[PDB]
């Protein structure tokens, strides 16, 4: 493991890796209290067994703390400048995109008040969407709130579009389809969780509530922790619960009945599961509050696996691109550790 | 000198432990609550040779909640167990709280003309008052340095319960008295602010909503008692702090804007506090300027005339 | 814990005798002491609800709901949370009021239900669905059934004292009746969701069965969040019927337990979140949900109970301390929020007052300021503020006696009366002498001078350099 | 040395035998 500190009145709020974006895959965020800070990590001589250093670039100021962290395709590099699209969520309940050349915002899209969310934002997520000609056409952010609301928000050429849509109980995730921007996922607090077509009822609802395997009772309260989708063409859904409970189903041939595979996690996940890049029957899930974290693979190859173990407390996680490094932010830092096993 | 002072150490551990056996059977022997025929089988064994630490919690010193002997064994042990250290201040604050009540009502029952139970021996403290009686008893035993006295914990913990008791200023207390406990126990001023800036930001309860007018209150006289000792220290030395300090103030300052305000907007009616907080809000500012130019350099010419 | 504490329930509840209470009611007394079971007749909605795998026969709103139910009941836990969840989202704004009915099903059809069905039994379903005449059916569903009858006061015996045997069998019921009603309801939503049915023929229905799900949400959390609680804001809701009720036969209950159907369907809410702030996690659903000017100032001190609230409140415009505010309804609002803070929210809150409202609240702001940034400039503002309480101003510094040296020198070379006279007086109260000629850039000579009254060396020194009568004198003086 | 054992113990509020 390689220790790199934040700066001495910066807390971290979220951590997240530029995945989505290839040209820019080596950049990292760090929302907190004040902004977005952004990282570069970089293979040094080191020793191969941590051959991945932190290389800390910039600090980009908001004045405000940062909850939710995504980066867009849109980023890119030159020579030297850095062009980044980040969306985010505000101290002021509202879901912003911040358009920058380096530390410097040039450009500031707000979406608030009434017109945005009318309670706590839970979630973000970003896509971009290009025509048949194949320009930029649309960038979409998609968020949801304990105002019972999912928000799509939709930055086009001729402009914004905005759209809102009911949700039976408070939003708590949601990820865009990979390999399919047509398709999205959100996730219910109370279990529901939402497949849905944005270019168009929306298509489809699993629930993890009833089906817990109940062989160890998942407990009184279970709410819904995280769902997101597994591989590259977005051919597979994981949701987990905050009790550790997690199931798999996939979708490609024959008729189905039930999620294709299910578990429990050793521990509490409040932060819920980031799912490998690479191999999609492994995901991470942090006990936050002690600070360990534990690698499950969901065809039972794991047998409990604990690579991390801190002395602290976990304030957020992700998986670097390449599958053997992680990045953690707990409270006062960022942690990039490997697994010789993932190289 | 090695010789000697191994034997004096073992004469110190065992005078140690003899003393809480003594302390044990003189009150448990004394204790109404303890039938005859159990007393007997007590001095037969606690009247002769010196037990185990182990025995004299287990049999003997948990069995009858005397908690303030069991604090003084985990001492003698070197025990470390924090939570349940802490398990054993709170029960032994509350037993002690208990006490006072009673003691209080028996006496306003004198004062009125009615009847006691029978059996019991007719201005009692209240009970803050014997709680901290409690407290500097064990401090000066165990002196303070012990691991019985993790004041990052127990602090927070006297601090709850004079909030949770109303041993505050409707008695007629001082509100700050769990501060000037501890100050005048010997605890590092420096340590103190530490703690209760741990206090104000964590916002546990009942250190929420409005009630962190008290926290502010409290980190408020801690600052001025470091103040004090600083420009003490300064004199003494013609014959640390932080920015940290400084910014914990403003922070402070900021917490009772937020307080005023809310109190403004109450469903009912305004919060009577207003003045009172405006108070608080002069005297924070007070001591941010004067620990502003402590900072300033005002620090390092104290030994210098005016 | 899960299956302890369900045998535990089981072994309480062993059955040991019949007692009937009342004329008729069938009561059933347990092993465990305080634990009794009632048995209760069903109405017409519970028969259906428990014996929908059974009824040969059934009503046309039967066959229907057991169709819907055919449906719902392949789906999972999971969706059906994120179904009901969305219903409220539409109630709750956060679906905007600004989308169309069939906009707002959209997109609840495609983030819930999309790919999480058989289509199979879509096909059964939609089916099953054309044989019903479904204006009707929903009429008689709506109308009838779920939504209770107007009272002219129909004899619930009111009781004398509080009864609370009766209390928690109503409580009980109450939850049973509304549970099956939420679970009808969201079922029928769902049909809405699913299927091409004009958004405005129902229209009506539609929106009164949001509005009855939503209710039901809301009253089934309060059920398992604080039973007393709900009971005690449910029976101080009736008036006449404050401390309860008394039933003799099962039409007397029925008819009470219908009665607090109605109270939820139909001042409660005013009444309830009053008495529970004299489940503090549900009411943030419930002030997302429940409050979509009075649901802002709601929303605040809920929220506040940071950045959300001080937002709204600023927007817009512990109990006793509210009253107060009340009563003098920002400055007040703001003072409140950082004494019951008293971390961040508290300061910023009342530094950003004290900055819109620039003798008691003055000085007041103006201490609290200092001290929160001196524990994070401050004193120069400040005092060139009130310059522009003379006693008060001199224990404030008396407090900031380093750092305000610090700041005093700085103040000096930005400008490079009272306030000096002020300060010279504090400093007369090495160190001493420099902080006293520091200032007064004659009294530093003078200072100088009275102290001397190395050392000498330096002092002589000092003064014929400050002065560049008196240097010859000194020159003299360190010659002898 | 200590060592708490809270299960087996002497009925300090009992006579004995």
């Amino acid at each position: 493991s390689n220790q790199y500190q934040l700066p001495l009145n910066v807390r971290p709020y979220t951590t997240t890796w530029c995945s989505q974006s290839p040209s820019c895959s080596n950049l990292l965020a760090i929302g907190h209290d004040t902004g977005i800070t952004i990282y570069c990590a970089s293979e040094e001589q080191t020793p191969g067994s941590t051959g991945l250093t932190l290389q800390e670039l910039f600090t980009i100021q908001t004045g405000l703390p940062t909850l939710h962290l995504s980066f867009s395709s849109s980023c890119s590099y030159s020579e030297p400048v850095y062009s980044l699209f980040l969306a985010c969520v505000c101290q002021d309940n509202t879901v912003r995109l911040i358009i920058t050349k380096n530390e410097t915002i040039i450009t500031q899209h707000v979406l608030g008040g009434k017109s945005g969310h009318h309670n706590f934002v839970n979630d973000i997520d970003i896509a971009d969407v290009y025509s048949a000609d194949n320009r930029l056409a649309e960038q979409v952010i998609a968020s949801v709130g304990d105002d019972c609301t999912l928000i799509i928000w939709r930055l086009t050429d001729e402009g914004p579009i905005l759209a809102g849509y009911p949700l039976s109980s408070p939003g708590i995730s949601v990820q865009f389809r990979p390999s399919n921007p047509n398709q999205l996922i959100v996730g219910e607090r109370n279990g529901n969780i939402r497949i849905f077509d944005w270019t168009l009822p929306w298509l489809l609802t699993l629930n993890t509530l009833p089906l817990v395997n109940t062989c160890h009772s998942s407990g009184i309260a279970s709410s819904l922790a995280n769902v997101r989708w597994i591989g590259s063409d977005g051919s597979g859904i994981l949701a987990m619960c905050k009790s550790g409970a997690w199931l798999r189903w996939n979708l490609f041939g024959p008729k189905n009945l039930l999620p294709n595979v299910q578990g429990i996690s050793l521990f509490p996940s409040l932060l819920g599961a980031c799912p490998h890049p690479r191999y999609m029957d492994y995901f991470a899930t942090a006990h936050s509050q002690h600070g360990l974290i534990q690698l499950i693979n969901t065809y039972e190859k794991d047998s409990n696996s604990i690579p991390i173990q801190l002395g602290m407390p976990i304030v957020d996680f992700c998986w670097h691109q390449d599958g053997s490094h992680l990045a953690i932010a707990t409270e006062g830092s960022v942690l990039l550790t490997r697994l010789m096993g993932f190289t | 000198r090695q010789q000697q002072q191994q034997l004096n150490h073992e004469a110190s551990e065992l005078l140690e432990i003899a003393h809480i056996q003594d302390d044990l059977l003189e009150r448990l022997v004394a204790d109404p609550r303890i039938p005859e025929e159990r007393k007997a089988e007590i001095e037969e064994f606690l009247d002769g040779p010196i037990r185990t630490l182990t025995d004299l919690f287990n049999d003997y010193a948990d069995q009858a909640n005397y908690y303030d002997l069991c604090l003084l064994i985990f001492h003698a042990a070197d025990f470390h167990n924090p939570r349940t250290i802490m398990d054993t201040w709170n029960n032994l604050i509350n037993q002690s709280h208990f006490e006072a009540e009673q003691r209080r009502e028996y006496w306003e029952i004198v004062q009125a003309g009615g009847d006691l139970p029978a059996g019991v021996i007719a201005e009692p403290p209240l009970p803050y008052v014997y709680v901290s009686q409690q407290i500097q008893l064990i401090a000066h035993r165990t002196s303070l340095d012990s691991l019985i006295f993790p004041v990052n914990s127990l602090l927070p913990v006297v601090c709850a319960y004079a909030i949770n008791n109303g041993q505050d200023a409707s008695i007629g207390a001082d509100p700050c008295w769990p501060i000037q406990l501890f100050l005048n126990l010997g605890v590092p001023h420096a340590l103190m602010v530490q703690v209760l800036e741990n206090v104000l930001d964590t916002q546990e309860a009942p250190f929420t909503g409005r009630r962190r007018k008290l926290v502010v209150q409290w980190i408020a006289m801690a600052v001025d008692m470091w103040v004090r000792e600083v420009e003490r220290r300064g004199a003494m030395a013609a014959a640390v702090m932080g920015s940290w300090v400084s910014e914990l103030l403003g922070r402070a300052d900021q917490v009772l804007t937020q307080i005023a305000g809310t109190g403004a907007t109450l469903r009912g009616g305004a919060a009577s506090d207003a003045e009172e907080i405006a108070s608080l809000r002069r005297t924070v500012k007070g001591l941010k300027r004067s620990v502003d130019m402590l900072l300033g350099g005002e620090m390092a010419r104290m030994s210098f005339f005016r | 814990l899960e299956t302890i504490l369900r045998d535990v329930k089981t072994a309480f509840n062993e059955a040991s005798s019949i007692t009937l209470y009342g004329d008729e009611i069938i009561l059933v007394n347990c092993f465990q002491p305080y634990n009794h079971s009632l048995y209760k007749l069903n109405t017409t909605v519970e028969n259906w609800f428990y014996n929908m795998h059974s009824e040969t026969d059934g009503s046309e709103l039967f066959k229907y709901l057991r169709t819907l139910n055919g449906f719902a009941s392949t789906l999972s836990n999971d969706v059906l949370r994120s179904i009901s969840k969305k219903f409220l989202d539409i109630i709750t704004g956060e679906l905007p009021d600004s989308m169309t009915t069939v906009e707002k099903f959209t997109d609840i059809f495609k983030n819930c239900l999309e790919n999480q069905f058989e289509i199979t039994n879509l096909k059964i379903l939609f089916d099953e669905l054309n044989s019903f005449d479904i204006p009707v059916v929903l009429n008689d569903l709506i109308n009838n059934q779920m939504k209770p009858g107007i009272f002219w006061k129909k004899d619930f015996i009111s009781a004398i004292k509080f009864d609370g045997f009766t209390s928690i069998i109503s409580l009980e019921s109450l939850h049973q009746l509304l549970s099956i009603h939420y679970r009808i309801t969201l079922q029928v939503l769902l049909t809405f969701v699913l299927f091409d049915l004009d958004t405005e023929i129902f229209g009506q229905h539609i929106s009164t069965l949001l509005d009855l799900h939503y209710k039901q949400f809301l009253l089934l959390n309060l059920y398992r969040q604080d039973k007393c609680l709900l009971a005690e804001v449910l029976l101080k809701d009736s008036s006449e019927f404050s401390f309860g009720v008394k039933f003799f036969n099962y039409g007397q209950l029925i008819a009470y337990i219908d009665s607090l159907n109605s109270n939820v369907y139909n001042t409660e809410n005013s009444f309830f979140m009053t008495f529970f702030r004299s489940s503090h996690k549900n009411i943030r659903f419930f002030l997302e949900n429940v409050e979509c000017e009075v649901q802002e100032f709601m929303f605040a001190m809920t929220l506040f109970s940071f950045d959300q609230s001080y937002e709204i409140f600023q927007l817009h415009d512990i109990w006793k301390d509210l009253l107060c505010t009340f009563t003098v309804p920002h400055s007040a609002f703001y003072y409140q929020l950082s004494l019951l803070f008293d971390q961040e929210f508290a300061l910023k809150c009342i530094s950003k007052s004290a900055e819109y409202s620039l003798q008691d609240f003055k000085e007041k702001q103006h201490i609290h300021y200092l001290n929160l940034l001196i524990h994070f400039e401050v004193l120069d503002v400040l005092r060139l503020g009130h310059e522009c309480r003379t006693n008060f101003l001199q224990l404030l510094l008396q407090e900031d006696i380093d750092f305000f040296s610090t700041l005093l020198r700085l103040c000096n070379a930005h400008s490079d009366k009272i306030v000096d006279s002020i300060l010279s007086q504090n400093l007369r109260s090495c160190f001493k002498k420099l902080y006293c000629f520091r200032m007064l850039n004659a009294a530093a000579e003078v200072l100088y001078q009275y102290i001397l009254m190395i050392r000498k060396r330096k002092c002589y020194l000092m003064v014929i350099n400050v002065l560049s009568v008196t240097l010859t004198d000194l020159r003299d003086e360190l010659r002898g | 040395k200590l060592v708490i054992n809270k299960d087996m113990r002497t009925d300090l509020f009992s006579p004995p035998n």
